[PDB]
């Protein structure tokens, strides 16, 4: 009711290897060509990707930057208020970035900072300007 | 199986059902009540068991009824009918037995039997057993026909049949008890030695045979489950189908490599896109760092925009570094994954040339079994007799297989050297016209009531005919003769002055160089006490080695032997024999096979007897006068010595029934 396990026989397959004399031999030749086709296509992306690998030699170790381990404070020095507005102008609503710039304000502190100073620092106005870019 | 039921199995009969033959002779019982059938079935089985338990003495009706127990020995016409039935169709008192009551002096009826081959002998002995005038006409100067044994000195080797396929319900087991045959088992182990002369390593040897056996099942699946039985009108042959299965396995090996390497490109090229992000990002980071450095270069104290610029660039550079690090994370998974796929490639090839050559030996064996090249064998039917296999080790005959026919020929009127040239059968009788094989001019005429023809199928197929039938055989019979296959496999006998092979190994192979020469001396047998080695020649090679002198053939044998055992080890043989069965005009073949386009039905068509037209128009339908027997007529057990013997028994019962009358059917 089923073929021997590991033996592959398909009605579809069978008609295609019987349809004429040399049809079986013909079908294997393509597979022999389909195989060489896909095989040098490998050595050719294996070649392309070996050049790109060489371009990364050194990674980005020289361009990396040390970590600012800085305790996240609560009061808003007028300095930090100004870094905020300019960060909102360049970053819109990405608080993580805004908090990352200021350096010692948590995202929630940034998140509610907009509401408190919103009238005071025309931050709608700033945000629409950020929308324009 | 054992008991009364072992007798039914050993007699090729279901112990608990009435056969169709039995129903034909006992319609009252089979159509009666279940109780009667069981009584009968026991009486049948019990009588068989009696005959079986001692087959060197006739089982008379008296002897039988004696040893039944009531209720079974109560109805004595039921016992008498059953004993007569069995005795008639050769199920009891067949072969070689002491008669208790010697044969009545006056004989009724006259039968000419063509051929004293085993099938001929088996009928001849039965018919005479039944009180008929039986004369056999043999073209050869010896009986046995295809059961030939070569003897010279103490060398003894069979050139024809040499194997008994199991005693489990085999008529020859009874015959062996009747006539001592040194029956020695055949140990199944056959090592294979390659063309160079080195034994195939066991790991490879097991690996191929399973593939072989694996391939054979696949064909049977192509045949029964895909109905791949006709291609461009011509019916498919086993050989054809094995190729369409080897091709489809080589196809699959390729489809498997393609869709594997095609997983490497589909990952190598995920990598191509990943390295392009990573090199365009090391470029944005190169630039931003420069910007942050320049922005950081401005010396403080600075305005808050210039101070935002440093912080914003620092965050932006840090964000880009996160990205580039997440991407050489991902670059690591893909880098390993490509190594995994490269590490586990699929099988390079389905079969190596060395592997394929070894397989080709397993196909030689299969062309030995069927005595024909695999292209000829019917895909659907080649194995139709596989259900009726006996059970038991296969055996050989150490004293030669020739003793059985000679044993049977005892007491029979055998006219040796007598080539039947014309069979002439008419509404009133038959006359058979034979000549003397030595001076052929000297002509013989035999008149008789019925002719039983055990001519080999190859003889029957000769064109122009060796034997002419007057009137000609009808189209259904001749068509059957064309359709049926009659093949050929030959043998070479090698007689040495010392054992120089493995004596605990009965048979060892030799692997061919080609597919085309896979049959040429592909297998050797140590089977006899003396230092005699038998080499087979099967397949396409059998038909071609018949055109080559014995010296050239024994040459090719010595060389193969020299490679396996060393040039010094094998000496010249003292006596050598080669068989040419296709050339022999009394056989014109080896044994029948189910050829493509044939079926098992043809084996039944050959067995049907021929009935001639009425001499006077308007006269009543005449009795059948020409009957056939032999290995090509028994569909269940063809191409075998037991099948031939069973065919002879079968015709004798039918012939006797026609001329002596069946009084056991009332």
């Amino acid at each position: 009711r089923k073929p021997p396990k590991g033996m592959f026989l398909s009605q579809e397959d069978v008609e295609a290897v019987s349809a004429n004399a040399t049809a079986a031999t013909t079908v294997l030749r393509q597979l022999d060509m389909e195989l060489v086709s896909v095989k040098r296509q490998i050595q050719n992306i294996k070649q392309t990707n070996s050049a790109l690998k060489e371009k990364l030699d050194g990674g980005i170790e020289p361009y990396r930057l040390p970590e600012v381990i800085q305790k996240c404070n609560a009061r808003w020095t007028t300095e930090e208020q100004l870094l905020a507005v300019q960060a909102i102008r360049k970053y819109g609503r990405d608080f993580q970035a805004i908090s990352d710039v200021i350096g010692n304000k948590s995202v929630v502190q940034v998140k509610n900072f907009f509401v408190n100073y919103r009238r005071r620092f025309n931050i709608d106005e700033v945000l629409q300007e950020w929308e324009a870019e | 199986p054992s008991g009364v039921e072992g007798a039914a199995f050993q007699s090729r009969l279901p112990h608990d059902r009435m056969t169709s033959q039995e129903a034909a002779c006992f319609p009252d019982i089979i159509s009666g009540p279940q109780q009667t059938q069981k009584v009968f079935l026991f009486i049948r089985n019990r009588t068989l068991q009696l005959w079986l338990d001692n087959p060197k003495i006739q089982l008379t009706f008296e002897a039988t009824l004696q040893q039944l127990e009531a209720p079974y020995n109560s109805d004595t016409v039921l016992v008498h009918r059953v004993h007569s039935y069995l005795e008639r169709h050769g199920l009891i008192n067949f072969g070689i037995y002491k008669r208790i009551k010697p044969l009545p002096t006056k004989k009724t009826g006259k039968v000419i039997i063509i051929g004293s081959g085993v099938s001929g002998l088996a009928a001849a002995r039965q018919l005479q057993s039944f009180g008929m005038d039986v004369t056999l006409l043999e073209a050869r100067d010896r009986v046995g026909g295809r059961v030939a044994t070569f003897r010279k000195g103490n060398y003894v080797a069979d050139l024809g049949a040499m194997v008994v396929t199991g005693l489990g319900g085999n008529p020859m087991a009874v015959v062996s008890k009747q006539v001592n045959m040194e029956l020695a088992k055949i140990k199944q182990k056959c090592p294979l030695y390659e063309a160079n002369g080195q034994a195939v390593p066991k790991e490879k040897d097991e690996m191929v045979e399973q593939e072989f056996n694996r391939l054979l099942e696949a064909t049977s699946y192509l045949s029964h489950q895909l109905d791949f039985n006709v291609l461009n009108n011509k019916p498919v042959s086993l050989g054809q189908a094995l190729e369409v299965v080897i091709q489809l396995q080589e196809k699959h090996v390729k489809d498997e490599q393609i869709e594997h390497w095609k997983k490497i490109v589909k990952t190598q090229e995920e990598l191509k896109e990943l390295l392009n992000k990573m090199v365009n990002l090391k470029e944005k980071i190169k630039e931003l760092h420069q910007q942050y450095k320049e922005a950081s270069e401005v010396k403080p104290p600075r305005d808050i925009t210039a101070e935002f610029l440093v912080k914003s660039k620092h965050r932006d550079l840090t964000a880009l570094c996160k990205e580039y690090d997440e991407l050489a994370e991902t670059q690591g998974k893909l880098e390993e994954k490509l190594q995994e796929l490269e590490a586990n490639p699929p099988s390079d090839v389905y079969l190596s040339s060395r592997d394929r050559q070894i397989l080709d030996w397993h196909f030689a064996n299969l062309e030995f079994a069927n005595a024909t090249p695999l292209s000829t064998l019917s895909l659907k039917h080649w194995d139709q007799d596989d259900d009726f296999e006996f059970t038991g080790s296969h055996l050989t005959v150490r004293n030669g297989y020739s003793c059985v026919p000679v044993a049977l020929a005892e007491g029979l009127d055998i006219k040796l050297n007598t080539a039947v040239r014309q069979v002439r059968y008419t509404a009133s009788g038959c006359e058979v016209i034979a000549v003397n094989t030595r001076s052929t001019s000297q002509t013989f005429i035999y008149k008789c009531d019925a002719v039983l023809c055990t001519l080999p199928l190859g003889v029957l197929k000769q064109q122009p005919p060796a034997v002419q039938f007057v009137p000609p055989l009808p189209e259904w019979k001749t068509s059957a003769v064309q359709r049926m296959g009659f093949g050929n496999l030959n043998k070479v006998v090698l007689c040495f002055d010392r054992v120089f092979w493995d004596p605990s190994v009965n048979l060892f192979g030799h692997v061919g160089s080609t597919t085309a020469s896979r049959g040429e001396l592909f297998l050797f047998w140590n089977l006899y006490k003396a230092p005699i080695l038998l080499a087979l020649v099967a397949g396409e090679a059998a038909g071609i080695m018949e055109n080559i002198s014995d010296d050239v053939i024994v040459g090719r044998c010595l060389a193969i032997l020299k490679g396996i055992f060393g040039s010094s080890a094998v000496p010249q043989p003292k006596e050598t024999v080669v068989s040419r069965w296709r050339a022999d005009p009394w056989a014109r073949g080896s044994y029948s096979y189910v050829a493509a386009g044939s079926s098992g039905n043809d084996y039944d068509l050959m067995a049907q007897p021929i009935t001639p037209g009425p001499s006077i128009p308007g006269a009543p339908q005449p009795i059948p006068r020409l009957f056939f027997a032999g290995e090509h007529t028994i569909r269940n057990y063809p191409a075998t010595v037991h099948g031939a013997l069973l065919s002879g028994l079968r015709e004798a019962g039918r012939i006797a029934d026609q001329f002596l009358g069946a009084m056991y059917t009332l």
